[PDB]
């Protein structure tokens, strides 16, 4: 079903890296994400800038370098009361939403992280990883790394819902124990790759592709989202997705319900309990879509493409990041 | 704080520790530096019926600053009299009287002189060497000018006739003057000289004599004659009613004039007359005194001011680097610093803006929960931070260089 | 200046700027920054008939700070209330007196609301708070501070009446109190909410009902019953004839009881009366404003001081040099710089000396001959040049900016 | 006749450029020359850096460079009450010997400034000149050009007493009026060039060469002084110098005595009303001698050699530059 236009337009755009900033020759934004308060959407570089912008119309809001640009892209986001938490490769940085300090954290353990997550302790701790053989339990409130786990498996993502889901650099999907970060079960979602993954407390959903690329063979993304039933605790059919899915997030109201992207900024919003009813709408990216993130009120939806460009499509009907 | 009294208190502060190398003089027993205080180096004196000289001294004991008045060849006839009229007068402590200390006999100075030491009030001069200087002005003084010396010299008064004392020394010259401020600099030095004079008066027919001077001090002042005469005192007394009030006609014409043999004279039937003119002179005293205390806050603020402007003057050009949460202050103090001192128009011409400077230090002062702007050159980083967490920034940092 | 007169003027600066972030508080039309200066959470008017809300706030167009008085729940039934009132009371300025700027209607508290806007005299606790205050006791008030208290009003009375007005407002919790200086707090409430009143008075007689108010008010402190009435006066005016002067017992009892239908009363006739302690007061004041004037000495050199720290900071870091002259001076200064804040021992480590970041000052505040060394990285450049000289180039160098 | 080594002897010695200094590279010292106050001995570098030095033992004072390092070398100190006065090829600098900037005067047709002197005005004014077709006339007070002059004659020195007593880079001297700057007298002294220059009101004396320096012929000194009666205005008989005559300074108290130098390091004092009664002394120079001065009290003597060196001779016993 189209979507009225009534109910999907673009609200605000906003590049990041610009050209006049010092990051821009390295490329474009490494990841972005919706706050869960003060209407705020972060979007990183690929030198570690964080910028953050505020509502609808994406004011800029503030920026600064949360590890050295040598060290590459600011690779994930958390967000907690106290501050925001920034991943990079080499270290682990916290800072209030002002750009002020709170602790900084570069161990010799971390060679090159890609992924973190919160644990079974609330948003007091958290559990990072990468491609990499440790992985570092840090407690937030501290800012001190207070334990060291060893991994077989190296990670794309992490992320806490009922579990912590561990998607690999591999296809795989771990589903890990959130106190003792034992595997309960491992789920075969594609051949080689995971470029996406979101969870819910009774879903996982991933985008992926069979290989990785090389210059035989570029990377291909599948033609559906596989899915895993965190309730039963077994794999369900996939979600049929012909424009290749290369993004997917749970919506955080309609509790069954996925929201799917393709590279050309084509969306389908898709019930999991039932792909008949699914909305049909479209963007008008200037390049190739390559992040996506939804707001914790469903509300806002936040996508960045290969040209710098980052846009938010949404009703124009006076909408909110959060309550 | 603004200009005139910056360098009007500065000046004091310069007068107080003021020397001359060549003086020539002497240092006594208990005292040293004596400084030749004297504009008027010919000197008749007044009231005394010698030569008097004026020096600025420091005391041996506690090293701060005095003013003597040496009587040039008195003759210390008798001990009794010199510490019969020093323990009085050194009790009266008064607004309007210049504090007398003690008084003793000194020969150091080539002769035999008597010493008197008071209060030293640097800045001061004399209320004549003020109203006529001399080296035209027909610039009358305003009647308001001339109501708050009635009001400082009966106050004065006051307190010298509950002692049971007299002035004795009452004149234009004796007298000194600061910023509207005078004083009866002369005191007490009468008292020793006429000890044992022929021809002693009652302390109750001086205090009765103390009113007489007083009127012919102002009366003087109001018809611009720093030298008046009892010889035509009627005849400048016309000459006051058209200048000013018939009410300060009435209170000079009193002052002056002797009074019915029934009715003798107080300092307070004078207050009685002048009720409404106190109550203005309190007012203001009061009000200066309050502009005053204005002052005092932000100079004192101001020393304040200046020992954070040294923490972040060390800081923000030292560098040497190990953890990054240090790389994020220490970039937040050089933005801050851009922000305040560095500020510049579109086209970067120097918007100089004292107030503006002091406005973000007094807010870093009481760490100000205000927050600010700060950009960075390029304007890649941008921060939005209270001057509460600045400052807890700047003291974490500059405390850390000392370990 | 001794440690409680520190404190004091330091707290004034802090209680200026206490901001409360948590502030259920609004922004009006011409205000922001609005503070709780309310102390009793429980609300009763001492005078006005309604409840009343207390704040300091900063106005938006000159950033300085006033005090708010919030008449709760009031109409405005009368334009010409307001106007034919703030005119008037904005004409009087006395030391006793808090000054009256405006007065206007807002809503943004949630309820529509009467301001009136006042001076901000920080620290400032009440007439009643002081003397009589919620923790407790015994002890007497001494006369002289009851004396001191009389003519503080009749100061303030006597700007009023003169005025052709009336205090109207005259109790123990609506006047504030700052190091002995009281003050008229509540002044031109009462002539906004009577003005079209059923029982209007004339203006005369409220002018001598402001006399018995007073009377309470003393008495009230003498015989330290901060709730007073007039069912009792003759028999609580016995009971301080022993315990304070005949002379003050007469004063009270004048203020208070209706004088002789022929009579009438004036400030000026109280004054008639007290002459003698008038004189007393204003002697106090100057004695203290003196007090003042010595410590606005010692202060005064942290304004330049600073003063010269502005001057550094600016002019550094900020761009190529036209004549060769320039290069020589702006090399002098960051070597200058860099001889005082950044002296480092052997080896590097910061040696930290805020006593020679004064020393260094003060020498360049004076323009000191001494002279110091001054070397550049690769030890080819070298001066030996006196503190007056680099003033003189700092000076020009801030001047060349701002042109 | 020897001079005994009582009343002459070697004081100090400093190296300047020395090696750890920028200049080092560029060659030895461009000039030196006795303050006439303070006690100082001044030296410039090839590149414009100056040097002062204290008293006899060459205690180091102050330092500063005068003009842009690409103008080249320091080419004349003056002295007057206010501070020194510096010459270059570009421009003229003037600072207090504390080395705080006093002015800075780059005119457009400063080319190749080498030469410059007082006039008939005391302190207050100087001319400039060189090897270029204009001169400058400089209020020192107001630190302005004041008065642009053409010339045909081009200088390498310049030197008021009488009158201005101006060496051209052919080996002439024109005599020129203080006053009006205007052309006197031409004294024919060496054929091609003249080293050095000095006058009294009453003499001029000067060292020279028939050739400047090509690849056929180096230059050569001639084996005499050159003399000029400044107070008859007519030629002398020279004065005999076989050691080769490189550099000359009137006594300043013997005033008909001329102290001559050659480039061994050889010194001679002669009296110009009779030749015949010389004292002979030598110095020790490492390398070849190219500057020499004399204090204002004949005491001290100065002289910079090619292996960067300057040393001070004199007597022993208590010897002062200035009152
Ligand atoms: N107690 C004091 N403390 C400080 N300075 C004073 C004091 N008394 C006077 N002076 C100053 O010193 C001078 C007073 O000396 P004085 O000798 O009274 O003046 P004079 O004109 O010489 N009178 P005379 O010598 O009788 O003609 C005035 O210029 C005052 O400003
Ligand atoms: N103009 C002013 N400037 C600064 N502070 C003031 C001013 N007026 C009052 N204050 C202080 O702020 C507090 C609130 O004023 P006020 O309303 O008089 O106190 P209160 O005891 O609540 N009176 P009431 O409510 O009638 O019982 C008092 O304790 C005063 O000390
Ligand atoms: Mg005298
Ligand atoms: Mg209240």
């Amino acid at each position: 079903h189209m979507m009225d236009s009534r109910d999907w337009t673009q609200l605000g755009c906003v590049a990041y890296p610009s050209p006049i900033h010092p990051d821009y020759h390295a490329g474009p934004a490494s990841t972005i994400a919706f706050d869960n308060q003060d209407e705020l959407l972060w979007i990183g570089t690929q030198k570690g800038f964080a910028g953050s912008f505020i509502g609808r119309e994406l004011k800029r809001f503030t920026a600064f370098r949360i590890h050295p640009e040598t060290d590459g892209p600011l690779r994930q986001f958390l967000f907690v009361d106290k501050g925001v938490i920034f991943l990079g490769s080499r270290s682990v940085y916290m800072a209030a939403r002002s750009g002020v300090p709170i602790w900084s954290i570069r161990h010799e353990s971390m060679q090159d992280l890609r992924a973190m997550s919160f644990t079974s302790k609330g948003t007091s701790e958290i559990l990072v990883a990468g491609w990499q053989n440790k992985m570092l339990v840090i407690d937030v409130n501290k800012g001190e790394v207070v334990k060291e786990l060893p991994t077989q498996d190296q990670y794309s993502f992490l992320k806490m819902s009922r579990y912590i889901c561990a998607a690999t650099n591999k296809g795989t999907v771990n589903i890990l124990d959130p106190i003792t970060f034992t595997i309960k079960k491992q789920w075969q979602a594609h051949g080689a790759f995971i470029n996406d993954l979101d969870t819910s407390n009774d879903f996982i959903v991933t985008c992926g592709g069979s290989h990785r690329q090389t210059h035989n063979t570029p990377a291909i993304l599948d033609p559906y989202v596989k899915v895993f039933d965190l309730k039963n605790m077994s794999a369900m059919n996939p979600v049929p997705f012909a424009p290749l899915a290369a993004h997917v997030r749970m919506h955080p109201r309609m509790l069954t319900t996925a929201i799917v992207v393709n590279q050309a900024g084509q969306i389908h919003v898709t019930d999991l309990l039932n792909p008949s009813n699914s909305q049909v709408c479209y963007t008008q990216p200037q390049g190739v879509v390559l992040h996506f993130d939804v707001s914790r009120t469903g509300e806002g939806k936040a996508l960045a493409d290969n040209k710098h460009n980052t846009y938010v499509w949404g009703s124009p009907n006076k909408i909110q990041f959060t309550e | 704080i603004p200009k005139d009294r910056r360098e009007n208190l500065q000046k004091k502060l310069f007068h107080m520790q003021q020397l001359l190398p060549n003086s020539g003089l002497p240092n006594l027993d208990r005292w040293h530096s004596l400084f030749p205080l004297d504009t008027k180096a010919t000197r008749n004196s007044t009231c005394f019926g010698y030569p008097s000289w004026m020096y600025k001294a420091q005391n041996n004991k506690n090293g701060r600053h005095f003013a003597l008045r040496r009587i040039e060849g008195y003759r210390l006839t008798n001990e009794k009299a010199i510490l019969n009229v020093t323990k009085e007068w050194k009790k009266i402590i008064n607004a309007n009287i210049v504090t007398v200390h003690e008084a003793f006999t000194t020969e150091f100075f080539g002769d035999s002189s008597l010493i008197f030491v008071y209060d030293f009030h640097p800045l001061s001069e004399t209320l004549y060497d003020h109203h006529f200087p001399p080296n035209r002005n027909t610039n009358k003084i305003p009647e308001n000018l001339l109501w708050s010396y009635v009001c400082q010299i009966a106050n004065a008064l006051l307190a010298i006739h509950n002692a049971k004392l007299a002035a004795r020394c009452l004149e234009l010259s004796k007298i000194i003057w600061e910023n509207n401020r005078i004083r009866l600099a002369a005191c007490s030095i009468l008292d020793v000289l006429h000890h044992d004079s022929p021809n002693r008066k009652t302390i109750e027919e001086l205090q009765q004599e103390d009113f007489v001077k007083f009127g012919r001090i102002i009366l003087a002042l109001a018809t611009n004659t720093p030298t008046l005469n009892f010889n035509n005192i009627d005849a400048a007394l016309a000459t006051i009613v058209p200048r000013y009030s018939t009410q300060l006609r009435g209170v000079l014409e009193w002052l002056i004039k002797p009074s019915a043999p029934g009715e003798t004279k107080t300092v307070e039937t004078l207050l009685g007359g002048i009720t409404t003119h106190l109550a203005n002179f309190a007012n203001f005293v009061m009000q200066e005194s309050d502009e005053k205390e204005f002052h005092l806050m932000r100079e004192l603020e101001n020393g304040r001011i200046a020992r954070l402007m040294f923490k972040l003057s060390v800081v923000n050009e030292r560098g040497d680097s190990h953890n990054w949460s240090e790389t994020g202050e220490r970039l937040l103090l050089k933005l801050f610093r851009d922000y305040v001192f560095h500020q510049v128009d579109a086209d970067g011409k120097a918007r100089l803006d004292t107030n503006h400077y002091l406005n973000c230090l007094s807010k870093l002062d009481a760490s100000s929960e205000e927050q600010i702007l700060l950009t960075s050159r390029d304007n890649a980083t941008v921060f939005v931070v209270s001057y509460r967490s600045i400052r807890q920034m700047l003291d974490r940092a500059y405390g850390e260089l000392g370990k």
